[PDB]
């Protein structure tokens, strides 16, 4: 399961995902559980790009510095797209057209997951590629879901961290042990 | 249902009467547009183009009108458009080549919504030529026209850009 | 099951030799049909450009924008014919036939009413399929060595910068 | 007639022209209805901005006005591939 930092059975205080079915009054205002299991594999993989991203480009201490030679030159992230998206045009159109082709492709072949309607497991967008389902077992691909499931939460929560940093300067102590 | 032109794609199935066929229409503009429209459309591309082929070919050639009007007397082919509506002429020509047009819209229009009317047909026989014909011999000659039709959107779109690019009268 | 449907599952040797380490064919089952038309079109455009990377460093076509004064080994054939012509009539015939023919024709290949690779040139073709089978082996193994070869050629003429 | 159930319209509601066109024909029309549009939109930006091609309106050419229109045909165009799509072309 993944259920086994949160007891044992399936964590939602706020009750978020009995929204829709929970009274009568907004039909189809809120999403059933396969578009909201569809964009936390999403937010969560985008995140754990997100956060390795800053992490891989902060040139201070314990976060290590790479760099692309022709890319611009700011290790400020918060403006770093600013930057690439003015002197390099062209790939970052090719970078937007090939997420917005993939992004439309993802639920263009499926149906309507925000009304559970989608035929497709969620998460899977066809990109498997090398192996893996065919080659592990079923209950290692289970517990592979697992794991992109955990780290995609664990680097959600690592980006609201640099977004809450950002915005007010004292939100995490623990990032101020780093430097 | 192989192609004939094409041997290794299928036969498009869609023309099958249409006496110029040859299973050629790879895209397949015959599977999606209506047959009547597209064979009217290349008919009438094609009688354009043997008349634009012939006057291109003699305006090269020397051959004015004579006497030549005011505006016309030093220039070709690649320059008798915007000469001639100076002039006046092909004002007029656009004129009864539109009410032709018109005319002929009603035409297509009622084709595509039956009435029978064959594409490519108006009532222009004057000289006879098809005097109690039989129809594999009417079918004959209308696959002359749309043969050599085909050849003068060739040869004509060949000749225009040869003379313009080049910079050339016809005799290149 | 693409070794089954297709052909082509051998070595340099002749043994059998099932190549998908990555499974691509059976996680993308519906493009295997397109994977072998795509693999014979890259088969046999780098069968022709290996012959024609070692023609050209002895042979020019006779003309003088072609000639040996103008282009100096064989790699500067690209970039020096760009704005000259050659480059842009090649990319028009050939872009012609990929939207005229090439694509009619792998749509009909997903309907199913025509085998990948086959464009007509039926002439030299022997019938009992298995020969004919044999043939497309031929036209695979010697397709995937100059996939490499052209590699080869076109990496090691710009970093030593000799010919052949 | 043109009443339709379910997740999708059929094949009907584009016209008798588009109804019989493969939904990969219509996709990459629709992409390069949209690239024409956008270049006609870049084209026609850099047109006003040019200090010898904008007055009296010489920014606004024919070939542009005609490209920009391709917008609104790639909307289309993209709308009735997902409709082909989904009911098998
Ligand atoms: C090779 C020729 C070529 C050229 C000359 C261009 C040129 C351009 N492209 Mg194009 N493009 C090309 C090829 C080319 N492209 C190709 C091959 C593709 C793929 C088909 C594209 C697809 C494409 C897309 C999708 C887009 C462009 C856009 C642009 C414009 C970029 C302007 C900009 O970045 O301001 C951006 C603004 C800034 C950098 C200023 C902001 C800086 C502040 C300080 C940032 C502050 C933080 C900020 C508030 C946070 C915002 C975050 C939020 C964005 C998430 C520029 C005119 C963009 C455009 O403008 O379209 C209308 C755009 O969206 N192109
Ligand atoms: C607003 C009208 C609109 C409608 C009804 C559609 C409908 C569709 N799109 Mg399209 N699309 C749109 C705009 C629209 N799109 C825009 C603005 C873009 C970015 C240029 C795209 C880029 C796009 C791609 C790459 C793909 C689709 C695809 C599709 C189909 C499947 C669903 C999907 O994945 O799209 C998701 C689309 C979005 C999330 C963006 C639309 C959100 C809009 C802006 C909401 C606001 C609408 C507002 C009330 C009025 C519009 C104002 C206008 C100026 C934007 C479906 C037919 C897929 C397809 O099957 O293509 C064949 C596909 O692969 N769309
Ligand atoms: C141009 C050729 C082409 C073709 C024929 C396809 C075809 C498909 N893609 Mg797309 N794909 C393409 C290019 C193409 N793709 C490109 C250029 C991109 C951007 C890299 C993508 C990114 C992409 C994503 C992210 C996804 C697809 C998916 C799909 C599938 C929708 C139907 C399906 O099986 O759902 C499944 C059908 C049932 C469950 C029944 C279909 C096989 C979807 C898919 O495979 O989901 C499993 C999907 O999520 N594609
Ligand atoms: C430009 C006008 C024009 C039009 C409207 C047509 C229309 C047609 N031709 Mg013709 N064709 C033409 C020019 C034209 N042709 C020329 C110049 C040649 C000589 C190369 C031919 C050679 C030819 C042969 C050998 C055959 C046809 C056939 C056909 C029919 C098949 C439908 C099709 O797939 O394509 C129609 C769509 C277009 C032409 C659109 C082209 C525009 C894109 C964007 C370029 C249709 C009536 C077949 C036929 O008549 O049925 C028996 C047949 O066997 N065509
Ligand atoms: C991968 C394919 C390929 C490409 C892109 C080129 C490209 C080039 N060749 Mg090369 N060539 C090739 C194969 C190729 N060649 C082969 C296989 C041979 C041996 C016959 C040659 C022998 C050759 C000579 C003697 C010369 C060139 C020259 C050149 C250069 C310019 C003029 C030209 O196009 O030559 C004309 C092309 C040929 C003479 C080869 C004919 C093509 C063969 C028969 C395969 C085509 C078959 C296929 C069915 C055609 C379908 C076409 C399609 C649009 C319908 C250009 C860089 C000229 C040069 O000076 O280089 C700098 C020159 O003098 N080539
Ligand atoms: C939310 C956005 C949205 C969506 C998804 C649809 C979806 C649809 N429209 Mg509708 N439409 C809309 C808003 C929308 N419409 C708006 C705001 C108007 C103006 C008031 C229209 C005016 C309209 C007309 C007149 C027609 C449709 C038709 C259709 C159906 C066929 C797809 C198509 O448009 O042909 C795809 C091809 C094109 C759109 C090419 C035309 C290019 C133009 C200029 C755009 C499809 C169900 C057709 C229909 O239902 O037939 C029975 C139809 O005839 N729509
Ligand atoms: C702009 C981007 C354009 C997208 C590319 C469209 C070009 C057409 C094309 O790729 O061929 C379209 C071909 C057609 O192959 C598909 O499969 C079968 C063939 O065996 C059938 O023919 C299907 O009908 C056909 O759609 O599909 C592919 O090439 C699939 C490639 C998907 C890879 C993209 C993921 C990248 C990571
Ligand atoms: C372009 C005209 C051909 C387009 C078309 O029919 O797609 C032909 C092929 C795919 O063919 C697709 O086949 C499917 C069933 O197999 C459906 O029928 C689609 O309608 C058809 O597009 O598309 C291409 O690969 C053309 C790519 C050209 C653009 C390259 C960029
Ligand atoms: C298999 C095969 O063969 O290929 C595959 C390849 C591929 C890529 C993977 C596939 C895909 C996904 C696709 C194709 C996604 C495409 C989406 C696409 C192409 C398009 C949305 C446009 C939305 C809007 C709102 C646009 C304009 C909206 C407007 C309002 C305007 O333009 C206004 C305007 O006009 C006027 C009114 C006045 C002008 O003066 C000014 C302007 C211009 C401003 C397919 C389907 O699988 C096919
Ligand atoms: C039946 C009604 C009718 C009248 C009453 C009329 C009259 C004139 N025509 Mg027109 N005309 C047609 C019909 C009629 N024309 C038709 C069916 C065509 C084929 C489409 C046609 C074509 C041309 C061309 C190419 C030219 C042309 C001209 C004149 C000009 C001669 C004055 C003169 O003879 O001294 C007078 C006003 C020439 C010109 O000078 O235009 C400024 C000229 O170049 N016409
Ligand atoms: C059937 C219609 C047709 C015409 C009307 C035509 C015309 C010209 N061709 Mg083209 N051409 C093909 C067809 C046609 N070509 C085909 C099927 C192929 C194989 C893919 C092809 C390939 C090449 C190459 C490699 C070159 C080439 C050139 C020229 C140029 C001068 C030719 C001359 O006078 O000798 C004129 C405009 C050369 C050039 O000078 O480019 C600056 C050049 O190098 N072509």
């Amino acid at each position: 399961t993944g259920f086994e930092e949160v007891g044992g059975k399936p964590w939602d205080p706020l009750s978020l995902g009995k929204l829709e079915d929970a009274n009568d009054t907004f039909p189809n205002m809120f999403p059933k559980s396969q578009y909201l299991q569809e964009s936390e594999i999403k937010h969560g993989r985008m995140c754990m790009l997100a956060w390795t991203g800053v992490w891989a480009t902060h040139v201070g201490g314990m976060g290590l510095g790479m760099h692309i030679p022709g890319m611009p030159v700011e290790s400020d992230w918060t403006k770093a797209l600013g930057v690439f998206a003015a002197e390099q045009p062209a790939l970052f159109g090719a970078i937007l057209l090939f997420i917005s082709i993939a992004e439309g492709e993802s639920v263009g072949h499926s149906g309507d997951n925000w009304r559970n309607m989608s035929t497709k497991e969620p998460g899977n967008l066809g990109f498997d590629w090398m192996g893996l389902t065919k080659k592990l077992s079923e209950e290692k691909v289970a517990r592979y879901k697992i794991v992109e499931l955990k780290n995609g939460r664990a680097a959600m929560i690592a980006m609201a961290s640099l977004f809450a940093m950002e915005a007010i300067p004292g939100s995490v102590p623990i990032m101020n042990v780093f430097n | 249902k192989q192609s004939q032109a094409l041997p290794f794609l299928p036969y498009p199935e869609n023309l099958s009467g249409y006496v110029g066929d040859a299973g050629f229409d790879p895209l397949r503009f015959s599977d999606y547009f209506p047959m009547d429209y597209l064979r009217e459309a290349e008919i009438k591309h094609g009688r354009i183009c043997m008349l634009a082929t012939v006057g291109w070919i003699a305006v090269d050639m020397g051959l004015r009108v004579y006497p030549v009007p005011a505006g016309l007397e030093g220039v070709t082919a690649a320059t008798a458009h915007d000469a001639s509506v100076a002039q006046g002429g092909l004002g007029q020509v656009f004129g009864w080549v539109a009410v032709a047009e018109m005319a002929s819209w009603i035409g297509v229009s009622q084709m595509l919504q039956g009435s029978g009317r064959e594409p490519g047909y108006f009532g222009f026989d004057p000289l006879g030529l098809m005097k109690g014909k039989s129809e594999a011999e009417v079918n004959n000659m209308k696959l002359k026209e749309i043969k050599n039709g085909r050849l003068a959107m060739l040869a004509f779109s060949g000749i225009c850009t040869q003379s313009v690019l080049f910079d050339k009268t016809f005799p290149f | 099951s693409v070794f089954d449907n297709y052909v082509g599952a051998k070595d340099f040797r002749g043994a059998e030799f099932k190549f998908d380490p990555l499974k691509l064919s059976e996680t993308y089952e519906p493009f295997q049909g397109w994977f072998r038309e795509s693999e014979l079109r890259h088969g046999r455009t780098a069968m022709l450009a290996v012959v024609g990377y070692i023609a050209t460093d002895f042979v020019r076509i006779p003309g003088e924008m072609y000639s040996f004064e103008a282009i100096p080994k064989s790699a500067d054939a690209h970039d020096a014919l760009i704005a000259s012509g050659p480059m842009s009539q090649l990319l028009l015939w050939i872009g012609l036939f990929d939207l005229v023919v090439t694509a009619p024709a792998v749509q009909a290949m997903g309907k199913g009413e025509r085998e990948p690779g086959d464009f007509g040139l039926k002439w030299f073709a022997p019938s009992s399929k298995d020969a004919f089978d044999k043939k497309r082996e031929a036209e695979l193994l010697n397709g995937r060595l100059a996939m490499f070869a052209i590699g080869g050629i076109a990496t090691q003429s710009v970093l030593n910068g000799h010919g052949f | 007639d043109m009443t339709w159930e379910g997740e999708y319209p059929p094949s009907k509601v584009l016209g008798p022209i588009m109804s019989k066109m493969p939904s990969g024909l219509l996709g990459l029309i629709s992409i390069a209805c949209a690239a024409v549009c956008a270049y006609s939109i870049a084209q026609s930006g850099v047109l006003q901005q040019q200090p010898g091609a904008y007055e009296n309106g010489s920014w606004v050419k024919w070939y542009y006005v005609l490209g920009s229109f391709g917008g609104p045909l790639a909307w289309g165009t993209h709308v009735a591939s997902w409709i082909q799509r989904k009911n098998g072309m």
